């Protein structure tokens, strides 16, 4: 899939599409640096594929608290603020590494180009293909419509996400019907 | 190529569908009964009426077989080789080739066929010595011996 | 081979340098008043005298109708066996003789050759009937075409590596068909085809007529980098190949004045 | 853009396509440039009766010019590994085959 | 019918159709690829003739699930989000690939270009050819034409759908139905 | 009637008129190639020229339903999507080629160019005109007049369809004329 | 079509369009090529089975086959023939799946002598007798 | 002819007019092209026995003429070679899956039967001579 | 009449008028065509001169109906839809050709160029000349010039139908005025 | 120049003094175009077209 | 603005870059200025 992208941005830039993995001699290579680029960037946001870590215990010896190696966005689910440093658990606000309480944080991990939903894949390969665009030949109609192209994959996918995150009314309405039974 | 169907006592009117490339080439079968040319009648292209409406209901069966005895389009005796001659003359053995495929048009075999160790399913059961037999009769024999 | 052409004021209107090649090895050559006589290494004990016309495949409103064949030889072909002529038995060419129309309406078209034997007999393909044909050699005639380069309003060229060229048309009198080669190195593009502008449902398609257009405008699709892109046509037949005019799309950016 | 080759009567150019003048081939093989009929395909060598010439046995070893004598012309033929000279009519027929 | 999509897309580029597919002509392999490409795209959404509800239970003890059919996109009829990693089931909020109980799933499955409605066919049709010339020739106005006939054909296809599925006022309709009975 | 349309896109491109029935050498293929996708793909829905399928029921031992060859897009006429594999029904939402019961649906049929209305034949006609010219020529003002021209004969069509099918209300009005006597 | 069944030499009716797609059968035994010879398009000199070649078209344009109205039709003919032939049963020799008779009667079925062979009901009724 | 039998490089050595018109079997079952990719023409290579089925489409004529279309004599021999290949599978036994009518072969026996289990299948006498 | 006609579209496009119709002029037949295409066009929907009520009873027992006139549009007086196939009557729904009872229809004949008012013919004329016209010289002031002509013309023939027409309020009027009588 | 192929013509103005009738034809191979007529400048009510 | 060099063929020039002829250099050494493949480097001296 990887390769049809890497396509899909030499077609956008009238050149003549390949089909050997990554052994072409015409710049493609920026093709792909782009789509990982705009990969991580859209996938930093939450998204409905996204892991959790509902408890981590700390073993007070070390004390820090490994998290995940692709994660690219951490919420806490309490009030605190976490990052990474050193690939292990961090407190922003604290300025420690150290922990001696469980956490409950939400984590946002990031996904290879072969392994995430059509419609995220194909905004991702569209959003390549337009700033590729926009870097060598100029900003044209071409280019416009490229971002026309993408907006409609983004509003696909957005909604893709709210088909598969049920966002209906259960937040307040459940002390009504708790009331009504 | 060919269309099977249960109608309803009294019915006149038969619908087909099957793409023929002549009138001639549709078998009107009745019940596994061939029905004579002069017992019904074309109304279209698409529409077959029974000179006698049916007594009971039955199946209604619209085999077509391509007449295979010569070339539909002869080129050396006046055709023009422009697109629908061409199209025609390979639509007719695209055709045989279709009811050949189906299973619909084999008589018999002039040979010792060889299943290669595939089982004959679904054999009706004989009535005449010289006919197959299948498990269902073997069961009778087991059962008596 | 040189062509020239001199003009007004002692200007050479005209210089080409295109090469030519035989299927046997030249030893000399001397022309005469209309003919220039090439005299060849033969396959047997003895040279040929090969005849040319350097100009003589133009016929003005009836087009050319004798086959692109060298060293033609009538042969009369019965039951699908004709003897190889003396002069065409050379070893190691086999794969080089052809077969073709030279008397009827279907002049020029070519017919195949199944095999040819020790004893230079030789079998046809079963669907050419029995008859009198032409028996000799076959050349390949080929040509590279100069990738069209951009020149801006001030007439200067652009720059190499920055102007895509989308498509080459091809405009074509009298011609069968040809193999188009599409070669950019610095794109890895490799496309092998061939292209024929006979129609279908026109009178230059009949039976027995040869299978040539009047006029045919072929369109070789090669996405590719103007600056080091080669396209080439060439057919091995015995069908002419006839080029007026080309025309190819570039696509470049006027980003910047 | 769109746009015409000026022309393709021109020979053939090894130089880079930048710096080509125009008209210039990148290559032409068992081609002719007829400008009264554009670009075509060389005409075919028709054979003339083979002359009862012996092959030169090394590969420039034989000689040859036309001589015009009147109205009639010959086809003198040497092979220099041999002396052999040969003399021919207008059209490959020997007149008198001279004497090495 | 695969055949006639490519003549539309080399028509509109104003290049020579072609009669049998599958040849070796440049374009005619990237119309077959922009048509495949096109139709992924488009048919991710569930339509009439893509979504299949089906129920498939672990066939070992609890494990894997090997995903069946030519699936694009995989909604989840319970509260989970799925997957599918090295062509078996996958849990993507979970993180895991064993299944205890059965799942119930719709699946949008694929559609070969040689098996799908006429609007539709026409409708992915023309948007690859409309692609392909904004690709190749730049926007201009035979890309706006282009479009405005893919959208016409999409105003079709749309009517299609509606029509085969019967989309009325039957929701919460039936409680008010059923008691005045 | 087909050379006559021929003949209209030919006045389009500004060529000479042929009278021999494509047997011309000047790219008019490409005029047939477009009014017959045109044709199609305005056909795919239905008109009022399109047949129905009342009852089909199958025999047990095939199980398969065949149905019109010339088909171009069928509606089951009660809540079942329909479609077709290898020219018989198929189940969308089953997966299935088989069926037990009858079958009632609407099936719209393809037509010959020379067998369909005026109204229709002249808007399908400069429709491929249109689109030819946008190919070919570019989008001028002559190619929105051909638009302006297909959309009058679009009307006139809409009005026959209006003419031959009335639909007037008679739908609810039918329970008070009912009540009234 | 196909085939036909009938010292003289031979006689020959059947239509066909090369003499080595001919079989010569006499008595259900093989005759080799070399064991006859054809002196005329329609007598052989010493059953009658047809089979025509599969391998390779008859007529291949593309190899260089002369273009003209006889070789389309021979072409077609090949067709024709191959179909003609496939219809009574002296070209299909095995089934490598499955075959269904769904409801339908095997006829005329030989008695076997390889374990592995079918069975007609003459032999069923033999044992059904003790 | 047209079928090929014979751990993740697979061979396809018998022509076809489409790839698609290859079915992969492995153990008697069906593998669906998406499992699997043509690295070439004659070489198939899988995601992760082996039987290879050709199976060309008799709905649709492989080669569609076009008024005012190229023409090459190499289409003429595609599309009498469509009909070749129906046929070769014909004759291969690989492609009729079953019957409508009654046989009629006449003194001839069949040879090789699997023994069946549904009663409704046929027997071989490797049975009936177990019963006597 | 028609060499008029022929003479005004040669006007249009600026070449030299003919006085012999029927003529080998290469422009000559070309008018000819267009005005007939035109006039086709045109003449399909219902006028005054052209809608005839007849009703024809099938000649033998139950069987085809022949259609007479030169019919343009056929629309049913009864519920049901007629074609023309193969120069006989066809029922369109029912895709059957022979009729058991007398058939009620209302048929939109042709008309000859040299038999219909004056108004209708001028519009023919001057929409077949700015059709050429445009068609020729492409689109500029001239051809909206000839396009206002043509409209007027047709303002023209409009009000000459509806004044030999008499659409007045004699629909349900009719109920309210024969009780007061 | 333009590449052939994409220019179509439309119309010959031929300028011409004291000439008769003339007989024109139109021939093109590559779309099959054969047309023969005669076109003549002598005006009705003229001057020019006189009996004598 | 965007350009390109018309040519690099010519040999060094000492003037000032204002008022140079076109394709002349700064400075080159041991390079080939081959029209027929562009500026090259020089070829190697074979030792006899």
């Amino acid at each position: 899939r990887l390769t049809d992208a890497v396509n899909v941005t030499l077609e956008a830039l009238g050149e003549s599409r390949i089909v050997d993995i990554n052994t072409s001699n015409p710049s493609a290579g920026l093709a792909r640096a782009a789509l990982d680029r705009t990969r991580r960037g859209v996938l930093s946001t939450g998204w409905w594929f996204n892991t959790i870590i509902r408890e981590v215990t700390p073993t007070p010896n070390p004390g820090q608290i490994k998290v995940p190696w692709n994660q690219l966005s951490m919420y806490g689910l309490d009030g605190t603020k976490y990052g990474e440093r050193d690939g292990v658990l961090y407190n922003l606000v604290d300025q420690t590494k150290v922990f001696s309480d469980t956490v409950h944080l939400k984590v946002v991990i990031d996904i290879d180009f072969e392994d995430l939903p059509e419609h995220m894949a194909m905004w991702v390969a569209n959003a390549t293909a337009a700033q590729v665009y926009l870097n060598d030949l100029g900003a044209d109609g071409n280019y416009k419509s490229l971002l026309g192209i993408a907006a409609e994959y983004e509003a696909m996918n957005m909604r893709e996400h709210l088909r598969n995150q049920r966002y209906s009314t259960s937040r307040t309405h459940a002390a009504r019907k708790i009331r009504s039974g | 190529s060919w269309s099977e169907q249960v109608v309803p006592s009294g019915t006149t009117l038969i619908s087909v569908d099957i793409e023929y490339l002549d009138k001639s080439y549709i078998y009107l079968y009745i019940n596994n009964v061939l029905i004579s040319n002069s017992d019904y009648s074309w109304n279209s292209d698409t529409l077959i009426q029974l000179n006698t409406p049916m007594a009971s209901a039955g199946t209604v069966l619209l085999v077509r077989r391509t007449d295979k005895e010569y070339l539909y389009i002869m080129f050396a005796e006046g055709a023009a080789f422009i697109r629908e001659n061409l199209d025609v003359q390979n639509t007719q053995f695209l055709h045989l080739a279709q009811e050949l495929v189906e299973g619909r048009s084999i008589d018999g075999f002039y040979g010792d066929l060889s299943m290669n160790g595939y089982r004959i399913t679904h054999l009706a059961d004989g009535v005449d010595p010289k006919d197959a037999v299948n498990k269902g009769q073997l069961d009778s024999v087991s059962n008596r011996v | 081979v040189y062509e020239f052409l001199w003009g007004e004021d002692a200007k050479r209107a005209q210089g080409a340098y295109h090469k030519w090649v035989l299927p046997y090895d030249v030893l000399s050559l001397h022309t005469l008043s209309e003919a220039a006589y090439f005299f060849v290494r033969g396959p047997g004990a003895y040279v040929l005298a090969l005849r040319v016309d350097p100009r003589e495949g133009f016929v003005a409103g009836t087009t050319y109708e004798y086959p692109f064949m060298d060293m033609g030889a009538p042969v009369t072909v019965q039951g699908g066996q004709f003897t190889l002529p003396e002069h065409l038995r050379k070893a190691g060419l086999q794969d080089s003789i052809a077969l073709a129309y030279y008397t009827g309406d279907d002049s020029g078209s070519e017919l195949g050759i199944a095999s040819i034997s020790s004893n230079w007999v030789c079998t046809t393909v079963r669907g050419v009937p029995d008859g009198n044909y032409l028996a000799g050699y076959r050349f390949k005639s080929g040509t590279t075409l100069t990738p069209p380069m951009l020149k801006d309003q001030n007439d200067n060229l652009i720059g190499s590596g920055h102007v895509r060229l989308l498509r080459l048309d091809v405009a074509m009198r009298n011609s069968g068909v040809v193999d188009v080669l599409v070669e950019d190195n610095a794109r890895d593009v490799d496309n092998d085809s061939e292209y024929s502008g006979v129609l279908m449902n026109s009178k230059e398609l009949a039976p027995e007529q040869p299978l040539k257009a009047s006029l045919s405008n072929i369109i070789i699709p090669c996405r590719t980098n103007t600056d080091t892109t080669e396209v080439t046509l060439s057919t091995s037949g015995t069908l002419e190949m006839n080029i007026m005019d080309v025309s190819y799309i570039l696509r470049y950016n006027q980003r910047r004045r | 853009f769109e746009g015409t080759l000026q022309s393709l009567l021109q020979g053939v150019s090894q130089q880079i396509p930048r710096e080509r003048q125009p008209g210039q081939l990148g290559a032409q093989q068992n081609m002719l440039s007829d400008p009264v009929t554009g670009l075509r395909r060389r005409p075919p060598l028709h054979l003339a009766a083979q002359t009862l010439m012996e092959n030169p046995v090394s590969p420039d070893a034989l000689f040859s010019t036309y001589i015009e004598r009147g109205t009639d012309g010959r086809h003198l033929l040497i092979n220099t590994e041999a002396g052999i000279w040969q003399i021919l009519s207008k059209d490959a027929t020997t007149l008198i085959r001279s004497g090495q």
